[PDB]
RNA sequence: CAGAGUGUAGCUUAACACAAAGCACCCAACUUACACUUAGGAGAUUUCAACUUAACUUGACCGCUCUGACCA
């Protein structure tokens, strides 16, 4: 007795008539990447994340935060690209990079992060610590 | 059968006999490669002989010295004369003789009188039933006037096409237009005779091919002609 | 489990493999490169291999044959005796390919002959009558062949 | 005293940890993540970020890896996490960029060995 | 392009130094090769049998 | 195996190493451009041949079939690399002979 | 020359923004060679404006493909 599958087979899409023509992984890293990308996808069979992964309510996480500020992406990108252009033109920076002895200002990068990407990392860290779950229900 | 006439053409090609002039950056590449060879290689017998002779002379029976042999070989080099890469055909821009532009590939072109106007095109021949396009190409090579050539033929599929229509003069229901198919070949040896040189054929490179070719014909030909 | 709809999800050998010349493509071809400069010969051989990989044409294998040493002997000045002058070594690099289209064969031959360096001689031919296929079989391949035979 | 997800001995990598450090070295960019075993990601340090792009010559070299390691070590020190695990393949472990990242973590004070669970 | 791989080096761990020399064929054409001795110009002789 | 044939190693200067690095990093771009040129020219030739073949198929199925049929004249072919100088039409080298040592 | 169609370096139903991303691709190291790996490099939103984020919505401009015009 055989019962038809409830969903597409994991290797149903790949043809086998020209498997010799099909390019192989030829490396472990590519297979690992494809494997993790596949594992990060939903499946119709029982899986580890079904039993051990946390379950979230289907409704989107409600936001109470300040509305996001607007910014000109084109101007921002132009200034960033000219800054990196001059940075790469600087030969001393290039020589330090090739000698693997260059150093970055930790205080400066942290101060800039606190204005650029700080809020999102802090929100993610608070969510990991579970504050948004206990308080605000 | 069909209102479109069928002609098979041949594109006679001669590759360079000598390597192209080296870019200065490639000369630097060669210099660095030889420098690495010298830095990473072991001592040759010539250098061992030179070192032994120098040490023995410093401390103090070899009649011939390593430096003397090097100088004699240099004298033999200056005595010997090499092939002149620059030729009289290069000096005169002789686009008909084979000894022009040894560094770059050359393509043959012939003159035909169509529509009361000479047009620079490749050799062509009408297609006949029961004979392949390569057979028609061989027949065109034979039809070429006073040429003794041997050409290497690669494959059978066409290398390109060019379609044209009659300028409302000979455009008829039976003969609407025509299409020509191009085939590549490699010239091993051969030459034309001295009877007809200027009015029969020319040999030119890809860069100046457009000077003789029509814009449309050149646009079609450049898809398969190269400059390597 | 066989009864359950997820039967066969664990199968993997159907994704793994368990010569005749067509009338449109050539079965097996061999390109032999002869040179007195082994470095240039091997460099052009590896260039051909890289181009074949880029063009997605199967390469059976790439190897080399033992070098044949041909000495140069010169006649002395004002004499009649033959004396050794220099020694030349002929290195041969062979690349065996399979599955080349006739339409693409002309393109491949043109590009390789246009990229052929100085002092190297190419010879592209069939090399199929001498394919004895007398190779030392590995343990799993020989065991699979024995299982098929028995 | 938290129980670790022991097992998975037939697959790589093992999941017996509380925090894992993952390194993704792409063609143009390099990312480092510190994430929990249940799936949640704690902290990140990616070369796409402008505060390090503006001072980084190239995002795909040993200097980039060193900068990412130092920045992530500082972020983890500020976040309070001190102990993690590192599960590299042998070739990427022998890779020079990753060992300099390990040196950066050590000098920043992050320890890549977790304390053993107290069963009794 | 004939110069695709004409500029290469020796990929060997142990070998003796070579020199840029010219080999002249039967018809006089010269090709650059490397030889143990600093014989810049060398020419192959013609064969007695091929007569 | 003798170490007498070994040579002393001349130390490289900092400017020399910098020049080596810069030349290598521009060689990378130069070879990338050369490979790009080869890729686009072979793609153009392939597309031109495909268009010519499809035009031939439209013109006549029989000529198309006999053109796509393989050729038995090909693949004895041999090609010799170019020389640095053109051959000398007037040249008589002395006599000689060859030997094989295995 | 006219009528329709199209637009991110090669590809992508990549781009919510925090950000122009992933892969292939190019060079050096190992290898006869290939491949893996390590260490390096090149890259893109065609250009102008619209209350403004706007590669993303609308125009003009620009660049390509298809069909008619021209046609040895």
């Amino acid at each position: 007795r055989r019962t038809p599958p409830l969903g597409p087979m994991p290797n149903s899409d790949i043809d086998l008539s020209n498997l010799e023509r099909l390019e192989k992984y030829r490396s472990f890293d590519r297979y690992r990447r494809r494997a993790e990308q596949e594992a990060q996808a939903p499946h119709w069979w029982r899986t580890y994340r079904e039993y051990f992964g946390e379950k979230t309510d289907p409704k989107e996480k409600i936001d109470i935060g300040l509305p996001p500020p607007k910014v000109s992406r084109t101007q921002q990108l132009l200034e960033r690209k000219q800054a990196i252009q001059e940075l790469r033109a600087n030969v001393e920076e290039e020589r330090a990079a090739r000698l693997r002895t260059a150093s970055v200002p930790l205080d400066a990068v942290r101060a800039e992060w606190e204005r650029t990407c700080g809020p999102y990392h802090k929100q993610r860290l608070a969510e990991y610590y579970g504050l948004y779950r206990d308080l605000f229900h | 059968g069909s209102p479109w006439r069928l002609l098979g053409a041949l594109c006679l090609q001669r590759p360079p006999v000598v390597s192209k002039p080296l870019t200065p950056l490639q000369e630097e590449m060669a210099s660095l490669l030889q420098q690495i060879e010298i830095e990473r290689s072991l001592y040759s017998d010539h250098e061992l002989r030179a070192l032994d002779e120098n040490q023995r002379l410093a401390k103090k029976q070899d009649i011939l010295l390593a430096q003397d042999l090097e100088d004699m070989w240099e004298q033999k080099f200056l005595q010997f004369k090499l092939g002149a890469r620059i030729t009289e055909a290069d000096e005169k821009n002789d686009r008909t003789s084979l000894n022009r532009k040894l560094d770059r590939n050359l393509v043959l072109l012939v003159r035909e009188k169509f529509g009361d106007q000479d047009v620079w095109i490749l050799p062509q021949a009408e297609w006949q039933p029961g004979e392949t396009l390569r057979g028609t190409a061989e027949r065109t090579l034979a039809t070429l006037s006073e040429n003794n050539m041997e050409a290497k033929f690669l494959g059978n599929a066409p290398c390109g096409h060019y379609t044209f229509k009659f300028p409302q003069a000979m455009r008829t229901e039976s003969n609407l237009g025509a299409k020509v198919f191009f085939f590549k070949a490699l010239l091993l040896t051969g030459d034309f005779s001295q009877a007809g040189n200027k009015g029969h054929h020319v040999w030119v490179t890809k860069d100046e091919l457009g000077d003789y070719l029509k814009p449309k014909y050149l646009a079609q030909v450049r898809r398969f002609v190269s400059d390597l | 489990y066989k009864t359950k709809p997820t039967h066969g999800i664990g199968k993997y050998k159907h994704l793994i493999k368990a010569n005749l010349g067509t009338d449109y493509e050539y079965g097996v071809l061999n390109i032999h490169l002869t040179a007195y400069d082994m470095t240039l010969a091997e460099s052009y051989a590896q260039y051909v291999h890289n181009l074949c990989n880029s063009l997605s044409i199967k390469v059976e294998e790439s190897y080399a044959m033992p070098t044949k040493t041909i000495e140069v002997l010169q006649l002395q000045d004002q004499g009649s005796k033959m004396l050794l002058d220099s020694v030349l070594t002929t290195h041969e690099r062979v690349v065996q390919i399979s599955g080349l289209s006739a339409t693409f064969a002309e393109i491949f031959l043109e590009i390789i002959q246009s990229s052929l360096p100085e002092g190297v001689r190419l010879s592209v031919k069939e090399h199929t009558e001498e394919d004895f296929k007398g190779r030392f079989k590995a343990r799993p391949e020989l065991e699979e062949l024995l299982a098929k035979l028995k | 005293v938290a129980r670790k997800e022991r097992g998975w001995r037939t697959v790589f990598p093992s999941r017996e940890f509380w925090h894992r450090l993952r390194v993704i070295r792409t063609q143009h960019h390099v990312e480092a993540l510190v994430e929990h075993q249940n799936g949640k990601v704690v902290v990140s340090a990616s070369t796409r970020e402008w505060a390090i792009k503006k001072h980084l010559y190239s995002t795909r070299n040993v200097v980039a890896c060193e900068s990412i390691g130092r920045v992530l070590a500082q972020r983890c020190l500020e976040a309070g996490i001190n102990f993690m695990v590192y599960q590299p393949t042998p070739w990427e472990a022998a890779s020079d960029s990753m060992k300099r990242l390990q040196s950066a973590m050590t000098e920043g004070g992050v320890v890549l060995r977790e304390p053993q669970r107290i069963y009794e | 392009d004939s110069s695709r791989a004409s500029l290469t080096r020796v990929h060997r761990q142990a070998y003796a130094r070579l020199y840029p020399v010219l080999l002249v064929k039967q018809d006089g054409s010269t090709i650059h090769i490397r030889y143990r001795e600093p014989r810049r110009m060398l020419a192959m002789p013609i064969d007695l049998d091929t007569l | 195996l003798d170490k007498a044939r070994e040579r002393p190693q001349v130390e490289l200067t900092f400017e020399e190493t910098e020049r080596r690095a810069l030349l290598l990093k521009k060689w990378s771009l130069y070879k990338q451009q050369e490979r790009k040129m080869e890729r686009d020219t072979i793609r153009a030739m392939l597309e031109a041949q495909q268009e010519a073949l499809e035009e031939l198929q439209l013109e006549s199925p029989k000529l198309h079939a006999e053109a796509i049929k393989r050729d038995p004249n090909l693949f004895p072919f041999e090609k010799e690399g170019p020389h640095y100088t053109p051959p000398i039409p007037n040249y008589q080298p002395p006599e000689g002979r060859y030997n094989d040592i295995t």
